[PDB]
């Protein structure tokens, strides 16, 4: 059985040739009488073993790269994923209904490759690049590799650009950064995906007011979500102007599984052009807590080992090589930029399972979205105490910089007394000062929904609740205060507050009297 | 003579040998790639063929592609060469800066020091941080532990005791970056360039830290091996210059994570909760290493991330054995906004001793410890009834325990550019003498929040009086401030007409550079020859 | 035989006809092996080393013979890898002999009642928990809460013990370190020579670094030199560090042998894995010498989650258990024991017979002061019989504290309790806790030390001088 003998058989010691004799005048004639069941053989080119599930086993492909786009003969087109020595195991993307065992497999020469450039800007595409708005094909235009690396410690710089969501909620106490990769973390329906459409919506209103460079480019890639709500999302963008900015990758639930998996790296891949082009782009990730459940029924079903939660194990290199591709480059690649919002749903609130533990770790700051602060009308429903954020400051408005540690500090001593206010004591005006003063400043970062709030007027808006002018105001309409204060006061100081960057105390004085002009409703 | 790429699972490359295997742990490198595509050996699958894991991408590996054996595990560049300089996994230099003129090449693979050669000394490492020095003070030529969750300020602390130890060391430094983020390996690059301890150019060699990264980025069987390298370079420091050495390791975490991630794939079947069967001998080779023979000396300062803040997980659990002193922060101290998350209780040393540090220092120490145990007792039965009912001594357990807690916070130097306070650096004497001040009662006349985010017990005492003539101000309220127009301050409109202009051409930059290609409406293959072909017309 | 296969320590070995499951093999690079799991078409060799000096078809040669350790007299003193062999580096065991690391335990006949006593040096553990001659009891415990200093305690004592009383009633003393640090076991070494406890202290060390096979298989060879002296009429004692070590070692070994695994993946037989290293530690009978070996298994819980596998299993194995809380460590109360969740199931039956009359009352009665724990932290005084006990349980939890590395005699630790329990507590005002737990052993006069060790019990005619002795006690600091 060892293999020296076995390869001493290689040694002709036959010591007859009465079947060698025989055999080789009558052979090509039996191969004749059953030539017409003869599949032609295969050295380059492929042939399904077995297909299932979206995963065909191809027999041949001799020269196929891992990772590598193949086309079947049905049209449909797959990826090389695991090259076993006898055959090689394809995922599909598309129907695999259409593959048939002895299909022939083409090998397309290239690894897997997305159409990027200046024509996807407004369309509406698949996982893959496909698009599927009908408005023809991609025209000005380029391929390029969905599976660069990201740009190492030499090519980036640090992250000082602010890019304002318009949540002020966000750009006060979890302020983004230009290259920053910021998760959106929480339940379902709790706006997590409201978080992400108004920072799309802000980009809009602010790219045609700035001088063509600041301008940030967005891509929205809805991973595994309905076709519906994704219309919806288009039809909502397009009604805002906003999809004139906006790329869509839209691999939605009816999509096979490597599609969903595929599209995070396909509109990374879109959005990394004007990264690596000295524009600034911003991608979410919607839903990337459903990428990595189309990796785990890949992975799967191509029989690799499962692990926690029958997650692959490397499902946290999936996630850290697609979020490493956002920075923030330097001046000698252009100084573009790259700012990823992931989207990762918990369970009834579980932070503490697989895949949200490993994009917490991957990602600069969190907003949490908590669905109990939801339901007490703190609309966006984030938990101040647990969403971080890696930049703090040096990446935020310099005037919301003055105004908002006084806040983020008072929200501190807000949530201190909130455990003591069961019983009633009320102790020395304390105690229950804060718990109106933090009350009334929880009540300003509240805000509706697609209408995203220019940075001058939530700095002007959170101003005028971390100072005076609001304490006589009941905690049941400052929602309808903060309207009084930003509409009645001149709209003047706002373009000062724009142009300057920070409340000098040239401005700090006229903004101390013309809030105190206004009219507040509180009754 | 050589081999070729049998089977590509991910970062998993079975490689087939007709004759002459490598051994366990040599490098391969793959001819004909994109990249310097390393391959190093993980184990004998048995019929002629090894199975490895791979230092780069596998995207690109054709079965039957040719791999060479280097006779050798990866050998990278060490010595006063790699002084300022920045090394991936395999030493190449990721830098821009030429290569790295560094002598005598070593392997990152070698056995641990001997139990003959392992020093006893225990000097204490003043690190200038005030609950540190405390309560779990580290020790020099030890190993040291930043255990935490996600956000707790791991890297902080250990940018804070960078910038106090690494620069006042005289010997070198060694950071790393094992799967961490180039954001912050960048902003350690950029910060120890205007540190001077990295120097670029003609005074390279001036520089005092060799920084190796493996980052988030980098595939499972990079970030598996990154430390090793930085170990590799430190051991060198160590053991031929004679040195001593301050390693630092940001998330040796993600080095048994990075372990985690190939070893299905390496066809081991798991143990609990996830990791590898052989997580213990992992961690336990790579940290017995980082010790300080009777050569020289390393410091090591690693971060070790807990996952969920479940200091149970066997990651965590398994290297709490190989510390000598134990950082543990916590989310629960962050909550409270003190800085640094410092668990007081839940960190330990080796060196709190009474016959190492002193019975005077230890006894400050476990007096601090008592009080905060008893308030952390304290605090369900004041949640409940309300905290004026406690006997005058829990009355003053509970203000000396809050006063405690608020003391060790502390400004940090590389955290004042997302705070704003600069940061403060404490003695070991006026930190101990400042404790045992508020432990005997010295500072119930100061108020409590006059300790928070301070330096010595000299700046509680002052911040007191800042405070105190501030909420004695803010009396006066009926003119003259900034409010009045004639003060200083211009009309609202003449500060409109100061706004410079910026123009908006309403083009956005996309019709200047872009190399428009058509793409293919039809798919477009290879046939039998090779030759690019249009798919064929059959189903 | 010819490898195979080989990785993370497993060789794959084809060939070796006839060799034993559990056998030494030898490869051509040196290096050595136990065949584990012999099948059908290979042998599972594990290594006992670094695996990477073993290439696909290597030579391998069975030796012949079940792993063995050298034990006796000559191992005394030496620190010893997982094998035996010494890597104190002083030259090769001189007056040694080879014996089998795997051995049967002794039977029913072969046993005795555990009925001497076995003194820790730990008040804590002599007062509450006592242990005999020839029982388990588990040092279970979190991190960080001191099981190691409860075992260095119980060796220093021995040594210090050990040196007054006659040859046949000596304790020599076996500390297994599996699974540690290098460094901290060059600590444990320094403190055993410097307190002079190398003179009895074998010292078993397979660390973090040493193979899986090494650390598995080093407390069967700190149970083969220990049972050299139980068997021999001498008494022994060994203490397996981080017996959930040798267990996660063991777990590695079987995963890798591909062995179908169990609860959190351990395999089947870890039960039968340390029980059959536990059961070892016996009272001989007369017949086989009268000696005995008292093992200290070290299990870590994490979150004092003793329901845990490993936990679960060596609790039901060990006779007693010593549990240190987390919680009473940070609140000064070290040695951490909980009293409560500590057990002996040997009990009574072996301690001291003047603590024994002492100790009786001191359970009792911090049993009464830990059903009224929560009366401590209010304001509001009750009735007298609970504040009484409050005081009472109060100075006798600052009674059993005790400083590391610093054993005490049973004499001096049943005076000092007895000072606590009959009521000659410090009911002043405790400013002085400085000049009062120490100053009544110090202060009274050391002949009842004498009488109370040589008679070994607080006779009638004893306790009145102690009695005596106790009102004359000065504390001149007030
Ligand atoms: N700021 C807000 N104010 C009021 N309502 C809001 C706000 N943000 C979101 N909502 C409402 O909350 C609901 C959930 O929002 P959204 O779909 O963004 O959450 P989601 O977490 O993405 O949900 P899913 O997980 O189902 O996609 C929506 O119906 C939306 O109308
Ligand atoms: N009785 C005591 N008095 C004072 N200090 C003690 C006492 N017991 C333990 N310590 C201290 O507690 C620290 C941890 O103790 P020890 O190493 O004994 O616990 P452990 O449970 O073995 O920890 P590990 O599991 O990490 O080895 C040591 O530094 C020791 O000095
Ligand atoms: N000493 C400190 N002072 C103020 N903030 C801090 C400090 N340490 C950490 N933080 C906050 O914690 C957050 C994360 O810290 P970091 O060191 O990145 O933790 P981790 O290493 O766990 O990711 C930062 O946003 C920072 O604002
Ligand atoms: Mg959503
Ligand atoms: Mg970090
Ligand atoms: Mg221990």
């Amino acid at each position: 059985a060892d293999a020296k003998a076995l390869d001493e058989l290689r040694k002709p010691k036959f010591s007859s040739k009465y079947l060698i004799q025989h055999v080789s005048q009558k052979l090509i004639p039996a191969v004749k009488e059953w030539e017409k069941s003869y599949q032609p053989p295969v050295i380059h080119l492929g042939r399904v073993l077995s297909v299932g599930d979206g995963i065909a086993r191809v027999y041949g492909l001799k020269s196929v790269q891992a990772g590598e786009l193949v086309c079947f003969d049905s049209g449909v087109k797959g990826m090389a994923l695991n090259l076993q020595a006898d055959h090689v195991g394809v995922v599909v993307f598309g129907n695999d209904s259409v593959i048939h065992q002895g299909d022939l497999v083409y090998r397309t020469g290239q690894i897997v490759n997305v159409p990027i450039g200046p024509g996807t800007l407004g369309r509406v595409t698949d996982g893959l690049g496909q698009p599927i708005d009908g408005k023809g094909p991609l025209t000005n235009v380029r391929s390029s590799l969905v599976e660069v690396k990201a740009p190492g410690i030499i090519a980036r710089q640090s992250v000082r650009e602010p890019l304002f969501t318009g949540v002020k909620a966000v750009d006060a106490l979890v302020p983004i950064g230009r290259g920053q990769r910021e998760l959106i973390i929480g339940d379902r329906q709790t706006g997590k995906t409201a978080v992400a459409i108004d920072a799309i919506i802000h980009q809009k209103n602010c790219n045609e007011q700035v001088p063509k460079a600041q301008r940030v480019y967005c891509v929205y890639v809805a991973v595994g979500q309905k076709r519906s709500t994704v219309a919806q999302l288009v039809k909502l963008f397009t009604q805002t102007g906003a999809m004139r900015y906006t790329i869509m990758v839209s691999a939605t639930a009816s999509d096979a599984a490597p599609l969903q998996f595929l599209a995070p790296y396909s509109g990374c891949a879109m959005a990394e052009y004007f990264r690596d082009t000295g524009k600034h782009g911003l991608i979410i990730y919607d839903d990337l807590s459903k990428q990595s459940v189309a990796y785990r029924q890949m992975s799967l079903l191509l029989r690799r080992p499962p692990g926690r939660e029958a997650f692959p194990g490397d499902v946290f290199y999936l996630h850290s090589r697609l979020l490493e591709r956002a920075a923030k480059l330097s001046k000698e690649l252009g100084g573009g930029s790259l700012t990823a919002f992931p989207v990762i749903e918990t369970q009834a609130g579980d932070v503490s399972a697989y895949i949200a533990t490993n994009v917490i770790s991957i990602t600069d700051g969190q907003i949490f979205l908590e669905t109990e602060l939801f339901y007490k009308g703190i609309r966006p429903a984030l938990n101040v105490g647990l969403s971080v954020s890696r930049v703090g400051s040096a990446a935020q408005f310099p005037g919301m910089k003055q105004v908002a540690g006084t806040l983020k500090l008072e929200l501190a001593q807000y949530r201190e007394v909130a455990a003591f206010a069961q019983f009633g004591s009320d102790l020395d005006a304390a105690t229950q000062y804060v718990l109106e003063r933090g009350a009334r400043l929880t009540e300003m970062l509240k805000q509706k929904q697609f209408a995203p709030i220019p940075i001058e007027r939530q700095t002007v808006a959170v101003y005028a609740a971390t100072k005076g002018f609001l304490d006589k105001v009941r905690v049941q309409d400052i929602v309808a205060a903060e309207e009084a204060v930003i509409s009645q006061v001149n709209p003047a100081v706002f373009k000062i507050l724009k142009a300057n960057g920070k409340i000098t105390p040239a401005l700090d004085a006229h903004l101390k009297a013309e809030l105190r002009k206004v009219k507040l409703p509180g009754a | 003579d050589a081999g070729y790429v049998s089977q590509v699972i991910g970062p998993v490359v079975d490689v087939r040998f007709d004759g002459e295997l490598p051994s366990i742990l040599s490098s391969l490198e793959v001819e004909g790639h994109s990249v310097r595509l390393v391959l190093e050996v993980a184990q004998h699958m048995g019929d002629n063929t090894v199975r490895c894991i791979a230092m780069d991408s596998t995207d690109g590996l054709v079965r039957g592609q040719k791999v060479v054996d280097t006779g050798s595990p990866i050998k990278v560049p060490v010595g006063r060469g790699t002084l300022g300089r920045i090394m991936n996994v395999i030493g190449e230099p990721v830098d821009e800066q030429g290569p790295i003129d560094a002598a005598d090449i070593w392997s990152i693979h070698r056995e641990a020091p001997e139990f003959t050669e392992q020093s006893t000394e225990q000097e204490i490492l003043v690190t200038g941080i005030k609950v540190v020095d405390l309560l779990a003070p580290y020790q020099r030529g030890g190993k040291i532990g930043l255990f935490g969750g996600a956000g707790v300020g791991k890297t902080v602390l250990i940018m804070e005791l960078i910038n106090n130890v690494a620069k006042a060391h005289g010997g070198f430094s060694v950071f790393a970056g094992v799967g961490e983020r180039t954001r912050e390996g960048n902003d350690l690059y950029r910060e120890m360039i205007e540190s001077g301890v990295i120097k670029l150019g003609a005074e390279r060699g001036n520089s005092k830290c060799t920084l190796v990264y493996g980052q988030m980025n980098e595939p499972p069987g990079a970030r598996a091996r990154v430390a090793l390298t930085g170990l590799t370079v430190a051991e060198y420091f160590r053991d031929i210059e004679g040195q001593d050495v301050l390693l630092f390791v940001d998330n040796i975490f993600r080095f048994t994570q990075a372990n985690s991630e190939v070893s299905a794939l390496l066809g081991r079947i798991p143990s609990a909760v996830g990791y590898q069967p052989t997580l213990a001998t992992d961690l336990g080779g790579l940290q017995e290493r980082i010790t300080t023979t009777t050569k020289g000396s390393i410091t090591s300062v690693q971060a070790v991330y807990v996952p969920a803040d479940d200091l149970t997980d066997p990651a965590p659990a398994t290297t709490f054995a190989h510390l000598d002193a134990t950082t543990v922060l916590s989310r629960s101290i962050a909550e409270l906004g003190i800085y640094p998350a410092v668990d007081p209780l839940d960190s330990t040393s080796r060196m709190l001793n009474p016959n190492v540090i002193g019975a005077e220092h230890y006894n400050v120490a476990r007096g601090v410890q008592k009080v905060l145990q008893d308030y952390k007792n304290l605090q369900d039965i004041i949640a409940i009834l309300g905290m004026d009912e406690l006997s005058e001594e829990d009355k003053l357990t509970v203000a000396r325990a809050r006063k405690i807690q608020r003391f060790l916070s502390q400004p940090f130097q590389v955290a004042e550019v997302f705070t704003g306070t600069p940061g403060k650096y404490v003695d070991l004497a006026d930190t101990i003498s400042g404790f045992q001040g508020v432990l005997t009662g010295k500072y119930d006349d100061l108020p409590e929040m006059a300790f928070y985010m301070v330096g010595d017990i000299k700046e509680v005492k002052e911040k007191a009086d800042k405070m105190a003539k501030d909420i004695a101000s803010r009396k006066e309220a009926d003119n003259k401030k900034v409010s009045e127009e004639l003060k200083d301050i211009p009309s609202l409109d003449k500060l409109v007409s100061e706004i410079k202009e910026v123009v908006i051409e309403e083009d956005d930059g996309l019709e200047e550079d872009f190399k428009a290609e058509a793409l293919s409406s039809e798919t477009v293959v290879l046939n039998e020859e090779g030759k690019s072909v249009p798919l064929p017309k059959k189903n």
